[PDB]
DNA sequence: TCTCGTGCCTGGTGTCTTTAATCC
DNA sequence: GGATTACACCCAAGACACCAGGCACGAGA
RNA sequence: GCCUGGUGUCUUGGGU
């Protein structure tokens, strides 16, 4: 029960910081994968 | 009876009349519960009529005074406060009446009380989990500090039971890191630390033969010998006791300019009383502190030798647990203060005039009433100015939802660490809580672990006074500190009594 | 001439010191009576003066030749701050620390206290002691409407009307002068004392409606 | 390494307040306290443990 | 507490009734007076107050011209001005009031 | 020691947890909710 | 409407949705600013145009 | 009828000393 | 030797400035 | 004869 309560909020702030580094990435219409700034990064989104 | 008398003075010259104004506070007596009406008409009051108009029970509180004159050329029952009643207690009008008429005052009888009632809702104390004081604790520090062992006391008065200051001995030097190997303490109100050495010389034992003799019963333990080494090398330069009282003095957070002809007198105040006060704090006595604190630098380092664990903080006979008589005691010493300096400070002005004071215009029953009403109210544990850095939530409405429920909320306990500090040792079931708590019953979520509550047998200490068991002890073949040497005494049994070491006896089985 | 009177290098030095608040009066007395009990033996307290300035909150001067007196004079103060926080004056600055600082007929106050609390006010007079002022205000009147006054819940001002008393609830005492529930109102205003202590006489600022009415 | 330090100690004899300088040289267990305002020195023995306020003691029963 | 108005001398009103100013009585003659009188030459209102230890050796004294009274608790300012009819009678005996008010 | 507290009023004002210096105080004893406060934290102006 | 659900929309892609959301079913607001310096200091009269 | 004392309301202004781990 | 970090949403009950000075009213002489 | 405003800041106890 204290692991359930404890660990809860652990795992619940990475959720956090993972959403906020990954939120503005999109694929754009010549298959590029990019954030906002068009910084690529990946060409290819999957690589397939 | 903690601060028996007020004083004050005044050199007369306008033919010098020393006049001291002394005032002292005698017998307390108590009255039963009564509402005064804002006619004047007065009555008992019972709890029904208090839950109704939203009224607060309470006793008013009544203290002797007596004035006194000193003039040298060269009153009665006042009323000072309302104290809240703990229904069903001795002093509530419920704990006679008998079955039949408890019926017409429109009480239950099923109803065991234990509570209070302010401005009409019943408010409980909540049991408020602390560490014991006068115990010495023995735990590890992490690995990028200095320190590797701390030794760690929070001293504490047997009468009143008051908190009064807490002090260390760290152990420096880590794993073939730090050097010289050496060991010093913190003194409340002293701005570093002090080898150990030097206090030993400053309490007047200074010869190293002597200090060793009292620290180390093991003449053959020559790690145990090893590890003190650097110690005395850090300290030999302080040779005797006037040089190391003045040492000390010259950190204990005091003015710029004292003198050695005083700055060591300033220094055997902090001394002889704030450290270790709970052993003894009059005069020529010495002997008992130098002795207890060789005990501690022993116990270090035996756990920094391996040949201890480390002690277990959650070894539930290191723990106290405070029920309503101590948290009221605490609260009503700094309420009682306050309106102590008030009466101070209206005598220096009332009394300019040359004006015979009435007394009962210079008690102002409001400073204890409000103060005890407004944190039982909000469960705040101090002056209200100061309503953060106090502890919340000593002070909770009493769950009347089922009959169950009002008996675990009357035996509950709560231990004040927080939600900050994850981890999980004080949320743990540790093995030393078998039959003194209950094992199943904690709340889900932020509480889980931390709220407790007492096992169906359980009880709790009322206090008890130590005098009688000394004379016990004493009677039946218990040796004076004054006669022991650890050369003739390589063997015998240290016998401790609330923590303080009083003496030593030779043959315990019997004993 | 006062200029005969300016302080030298061989005047004591003046040092200031921080107080608590409200409590410069009584520590200017206590040092007092610490000077004048110890007069004459052998252990004088070498001050020569102390005074504090109202415009000059939590602080006190102490006129001594020697730092330690500072420090002697203010032990077991229980209102002086223990933080070594004394300051050196200048002999430059000193006479300004010892400068002690209107009101005419005809000119305008505002009242202080009372249900005229805030209201502009004409100078008529003032006592031949010389404490309270006779003032011209517009009154603030009911006619006993409901009779069997404070500042939170009194009357809109207007000029009184010996007509609208006659009729409704007054004593004649001259030409365009009446007596109106032990009040007087001479064309209209009332004409009452107040301690001048009580009127302020200096930065008023006239309001949008007093413009418009005088 | 010699030890320059500041203080808000009061000069005995000028009487400046927070002008006394402290120089710890551990090297040779010499103290030194010097006065920015009038100029004064005062020497005295110290150990590895000393700080400002110790020789600054020193000084004040050196005078008395 | 009232300030004489000639000296500047800070004491309870009762003491002005009592013993009369103990700088300026010689004078003033408070002693024997009524309160209207004493009203009149001492006041309830008064600012900056300053304690005199030392009257003939204090430059704070000589600069509030209290240099040759007594020890006592003396005023900054006085409010208010001797009625003219008392300033008359001290300039007969050779006594020049100025005042204290600023 | 007045323009020190012109100085102090302006920046509680604006920012009321100044590091090494005691916080602003309201009479009940609480302290000030300076403009930082609003909108830092969960119940902010950004994050609420 | 919390950031957890704010996330929830950004991966559906509704992006449509989430601006009404936020706006038209809640504290919408219309403001006026100046087309040189960029604030909203602009002081609009509606009925005098 | 006058003076003194007490109570209520309004305005102005603070202070005796007394939870733990991480990186940058 | 310093702060900043520490799940989400929701329900409900339970609370609130102090001291000093001045003015007015009432009671007693 | 259309419009129509009832608080906040905390603390504590709970739900998933
Ligand atoms: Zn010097
Ligand atoms: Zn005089
Ligand atoms: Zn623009």
């Amino acid at each position: 029960l204290i692991d359930t309560a404890v660990k809860t909020a652990e795992t619940g702030y990475i959720q956090r910081r993972l959403v906020k580094a990954l939120e503005d990435i999109m694929v754009h219409y010549d298959g590029t994968t990019r954030n906002s700034l068009g910084d690529i990064i990946q060409f290819l989104y999957g690589e397939d | 009876w903690e601060e028996p008398r007020l004083i004050l003075d005044q050199p007369a010259q306008h033919d010098n009349i020393n006049k001291r104004y002394e005032i002292r506070f005698g017998k307390i007596y108590l009255s039963r519960p009564t509402m005064t009406e804002a006619d004047g008409t007065t009555h008992a009051m019972f709890p029904q009529e208090a839950r109704l108009r939203n009224l607060t029970y309470s006793s008013p509180v009544y203290l002797d005074m007596e004035k006194s004159m000193f003039t040298s050329i060269d009153g009665n029952k006042v009323h000072i406060g309302k104290v809240p009643i703990m229904l069903r207690s001795k002093f509530c009008s419920l704990r006679t009446l008998d079955e039949v008429d408890l019926y017409k005052m429109k009480e239950c009888p099923y109803d065991m009380g234990g509570y209070f009632v302010i401005n009409g809702s019943e408010k409980v104390l909540i049991a408020q989990e602390r560490s014991a004081a006068n115990i010495v604790q023995v735990f590890k520090k992490a690995a990028p500090s200095p320190i590797s062992h701390v030794a760690e006391i929070r001293s504490a008065l047997e009468k009143g039971s008051r908190l009064i200051s807490t002090m260390q001995i760290k152990l420096y030097g880590r794993e073939d890191k730090g050097t010289g190997r050496t060991i010093k303490a913190t003194l409340p109100y002293v701005k570093q630390d002090i080898p150990i050495v030097i206090v030993f010389r400053a309490l007047g034992v200074v010869p190293d033969g002597e200090i060793l003799q009292h620290i180390c019963y093991d003449e053959n333990d020559w790690q145990m010998l090893e590890m003190l080494k650097p110690c005395i090398e850090e300290g030999f330069v302080i040779q005797d006791k006037e040089v190391a009282l003045d040492f000390i003095g010259r950190r204990g957070s005091a003015a710029l300019g004292i003198r050695r002809e005083k700055r060591i007198q300033y220094a055997k105040d902090i001394l002889q009383k704030e450290l270790l006060p709970h052993i003894t704090q009059e005069e020529g006595f010495e002997t008992r502190k130098t002795f207890f604190l060789g005990y501690m630098v022993n116990r270090l380092l035996l756990c920094a030798l391996e040949r201890k664990d480390q002690d277990d903080r959650d070894h539930f006979g290191k723990k106290r647990l405070d029920l309503a008589g101590p948290l009221l005691a605490n609260l009503f010493r700094i309420l009682f203060r306050k309106l102590t300096r008030e009466i101070y400070r209206y005598m220096q002005r009332c009394i300019e005039t040359d004006r015979d004071f009435n007394l009962n215009l210079a008690v102002k029953s409001t400073t204890i009433t409000s103060g005890l009403k407004y944190s039982l109210a909000t469960g705040n544990w101090g002056e209200q100015k100061k309503a953060m850095s106090s502890r919340a939530g000593v002070s909770q409405v009493l769950n009347r939802y089922t009959y169950s429920s009002t008996l675990s909320h009357l035996r509950r306990t709560n231990t004040p660490i927080g939600r900050d500090g994850k981890l999980a040792k004080p949320r743990q079931l540790h093995n030393t809580h078998w039959g003194l708590v209950c094992p199943a019953e904690t709340p889900e979520g932020q509480a889980c672990g931390l709220v407790k509550n007492l096992s169906l047998l359980s009880g709790i200490s009322i206090g008890s006074p130590s005098e009688p068991i000394i004379n016990f002890l004493e009677e039946w073949g218990m040796e004076p500190l004054e006669d022991y040497d650890p050369a003739q005494h390589t063997k015998s049994t240290r016998i401790f009594v609330n923590g303080v070491w009083t003496g030593i006896h030779r043959d315990p089985s019997m004993l | 001439p006062q200029r005969l009177l300016i302080p030298t290098v061989d005047d004591p030095g003046i040092w200031g010191v921080k107080v608590r608040l409200g409590k410069e009066k009584d520590v200017v007395r206590q040092i007092l009576k610490k000077k004048l009990a110890r007069e004459g033996t052998k252990n004088p307290l070498e001050i020569y003066s102390a005074f504090q300035r109202d415009s000059f909150k939590g602080h006190v001067y102490i006129e001594a030749r020697k730092a330690e007196a500072i420090n002697d004079a203010l032990k077991g103060n229980v209102n002086v701050f223990s933080n070594n926080s004394k300051f050196l004056v200048g002999i430059v600055e000193y006479k300004d620390l010892l400068r002690p600082v209107k009101l005419t007929r005809g000119s305008y106050v505002r009242v202080k206290n009372g249900k005229f609390k805030g209201d502009l006010a004409q100078v008529d007079e003032v006592l031949e002691n010389g404490l309270e002022a006779r003032l011209k205000l517009v009154p603030r009147l009911d006619y006993g409407k409901d009779l069997s006054y404070t500042s939170k819940f009194r009357p809109a001002q207007r000029l009184f009307s010996e007509a609208e008393a006659r009729v409704h609830e007054i004593r004649r005492d001259r030409d365009g002068f009446v007596t109106y529930g032990g009040e007087e109102y001479y064309e209209g205003f009332l004409y009452k004392t107040f301690r001048l202590q009580n009127l302020i006489v200096n930065s008023i600022n006239p309001t949008l409606n007093e413009l418009s009415l005088f | 390494i010699k030890q320059k330090l500041e203080t808000q100690f009061t000069c005995l004899f000028c009487n400046h307040d927070n002008s006394v300088v402290c120089t710890l040289d551990k090297k040779n267990s010499i103290g030194l306290l010097e006065c920015k305002k009038c100029n004064l020195s005062f020497q005295a023995p110290i150990n590895s443990l000393s700080q400002p306020i110790d020789i600054y003691s020193d000084w004040i029963d050196a005078c008395e | 507490e009232r300030a004489c108005m000639l000296c500047g001398i800070v004491l309870p009103g009762r003491v002005f009734m009592q013993n009369g100013c103990p700088n300026c009585d010689s004078v003033l003659n408070l002693r024997d007076s009524d309160q209207a009188t004493v009203n009149e030459c001492t006041s309830s209102s008064f600012e900056g107050l300053v304690a005199v230890g030392d009257n003939e050796h204090s430059w704070v004294a000589k600069w509030l011209r209290v240099d040759r009274f007594q020890p006592g608790l003396y005023a900054v300012r006085v409010d208010g001005r001797l009625p003219s009819d008392i300033v008359a009678a001290l300039e007969q005996y050779g006594v020049y009031y100025r005042p204290r008010d600023g | 020691e007045v323009e020190q507290l012109l100085q102090f009023h302006v920046a509680t004002y604006m920012d009321n947890d100044i590091a090494g210096q005691p916080q602003a105080l309201q009479k009940s004893g609480r302290p000030v909710k300076a403009i930082r406060a609003r909108l830092k934290g969960k119940e902010g102006r950004l994050r609420g | 409407f919390g950031e957890m659900e704010r996330d929830c929309m950004i991966a559906h892609g509704a992006a449509g949705f989430l601006k009404e959301r936020l706006m038209e079913a809640s504290d919408a607001f219309r403001v006026h600013v100046c087309g040189i310096c960029g604030l909203m200091s602009v002081i609009a009269n509606l009925k005098k145009n």
